[PDB]
């Protein structure tokens, strides 16, 4: 145990994913443990080469009545830009050109690496896209969270509920819904992922150094960069809560339930016309929580025979999707 | 974005000089047009103020200015004319904290 | 030194609306903060040149 | 260039500031991208420094400010977040000088 923290493909791995009695491919295939996500969004190129500028409008006053002559002063309209930046990520891949052929058929190998690494990548993108930064950049999202107004423009974003505690970590997540057409930007060159390609040169070895270099192999990488776009803010609608315990009291009861969802829905539309559709996000747990809590409100509800309700996937009847949001944002609504 | 130059930690430590760090911003040129950056977050105590400077690789001329107050999150803006070497930031002064981060140019916006 | 609450479009407007990477307009267009209303009404011209009398 | 806003002169006399007069630069907005300016010609003696502030229609709130010493002809640069009123400039201070301040808007530069 003197030193060294190693990486790169080793015979150990290729011997783990292989088969006995042959086989050709890897026993179709390798399964399981990692969450899967949506978004599933739209991209956008264009402008400027950085930032994204955009505008909105600042105030629009004012006309005054004429008294058949009294006209005096002209008036105007103003605006102000805003924008923000983006960011990129990419490591790289390696194999030992020889071991890729031992046993034969390396294309399936690099395909396994493809699908898996892709999974981890997009996992990361969904994890950090929805929580902003005070860090080494891309991008920003939670920055629109803190409540009341006049210190920022929340309101239509921070309808929300309160409670939990701000001094201890537990537990209370959040639910989101914001329209698309309010894009995500990429710098003017190809889009996310796109890899693909290949290069076959020489090492470049491990640590010190290793004792030389020079050897042909397969090497390549997948690159990806993104940056959300406010474009126009009013599509976003956010809620603080709960923490699952207040939603235990409403298991079927009707004191502090989740029906503030309706409020959030009726806090968006002007318009602001567009862009085509909308969607609402859940963190799993809160999804099913919403189901079980909804099927039994003291109010309307018919449900002949029998329950527990044709999935949900409605309300109203805008489709819901599930996200991998953290299960602990503490309070952090107002500190 | 990006490396070249600097990074946190700087880090002013308790309450220090702030000369950090090394490598590199190079000493020959002139500049008047574009952007810069500076900000951070987790602090604890008291009064701060950064600066810049330059000459020939060491000493000891020129500045602009800047001053901040007690918060956890900030940032101002740019420079104008410089000789060319640009040491700095040169923050200061009193009380302690620690872990007080920074990180010095360029690109980068907000909102 | 300037004295007045700016009537007319000072360059601040033309530089906020601006044009970068060209161009012509703002990506259709600029949006946002003005509330919406209806009315959306019915209109009529009224005898005579004003008023409209009627009686009850 | 240009009328609305600022114009010279004030003219920054012996012992007073130059917060006057512009009423108003208007009271709604924020600011982060483009440029400004400030300079004039003959001075007399020693240390001078401008500043800026803003509020709703009158006074008084936060600032930005800067520092310079004696010379003839200069210029720095821009501004960070502000509400809107910009009573600036607010020059200072001592010695005995009686001439000419500045004005703001586009470049500028040198040849």
């Amino acid at each position: 145990m003197a030193l060294i923290g190693q990486t790169l493909p080793s015979l150990l791995d290729i011997y783990n994913r292989t088969d006995k009695n042959g086989r050709i491919a890897r026993i179709v295939e390798q399964l399981a443990k990692t969450n899967d996500i949506l978004t599933d969004a739209i991209y956008v190129p264009c402008n400027d080469g950085s930032k994204h500028k955009t505008t909105i409008r600042a105030g629009i006053p004012e006309p005054v009545w004429r008294r058949y002559n009294q006209g005096v002063q002209p008036t105007k309209t103003q605006t102000v830009p805003v924008t923000d930046t983006t960011g990129m990520l990419y490591d790289l891949g390696f194999v030992d050109k020889a071991l890729a052929d031992r046993s034969n058929n390396a294309a399936a190998f690099r395909v396994s690496e493809n699908m898996g690494k892709l999974q981890g990548f997009n996992n990361k993108v969904a994890r950090y896209s929805i929580y902003g930064n005070t860090d080494a950049e891309p991008e920003a999202f939670m920055g629109l969270a803190p409540r009341f107004n006049t210190l920022s423009t929340s309101k239509a974003a921070s309808a929300e509920n309160v409670f939990s505690a701000g001094g201890s970590g537990s537990t209370n997540t959040s639910i989101w819904f914001m329209s698309w057409g309010e894009n995500t930007a990429h710098m003017i060159y190809p889009e996310g992922m796109v890899a693909g390609f290949q290069h076959e040169d020489l090492g470049d070895d491990l640590v010190s150094d290793g004792n030389g270099g020079q050897f042909r192999a397969y090497r390549d990488e997948f690159k990806w960069d993104i940056g959300l776009s406010v474009r126009d803010w009013r599509s976003i609608s956010r809620i603080c809560n709960i923490d699952v315990t207040t939603l235990t009291k409403d298991a079927s009861t009707g004191a502090d339930l989740i029906s503030m969802m309706v409020d959030a829905y009726y806090a968006r539309d002007v318009a602001m016309l567009g862009d085509g559709k909308e969607v609402i996000y859940a963190n799993k747990t809160i999804h099913a929580w919403l189901h079980k809590q909804a099927m039994n409100a003291k109010n309307v509800n018919l449900t002949i025979e029998e329950y527990g309700g044709k999935k949900i996937v409605s309300f109203l009847g805008i489709p819901i999707r599930r996200v991998d949001a953290i299960l602990n944002t503490e309070s952090a609504v107002t500190a | 974005m990006k490396t070249v130059n600097m990074k946190t930690g700087t880090d002013s430590f308790v309450g220090e000089d702030g000369k950090p760090e090394t490598k590199d911003q190079y000493p020959w040129g002139l500049r008047i047009t574009l952007d810069n950056e500076s900000l951070q977050r987790l602090g604890l105590n008291a009064k701060s103020l950064p600066a810049v400077g330059d000459s020939v690789s060491v000493m000891a001329m020129a500045n602009v200015c800047s001053v901040s107050t007690r918060t956890t999150d900030h940032g101002e803006d740019n420079y104008v004319e410089l000789q060319i070497t640009d040491i700095g930031l040169a923050p200061q002064k009193r009380d302690d904290a620690k872990e007080l981060k920074d990180a010095f140019y360029p690109d980068g916006e907000d909102d």
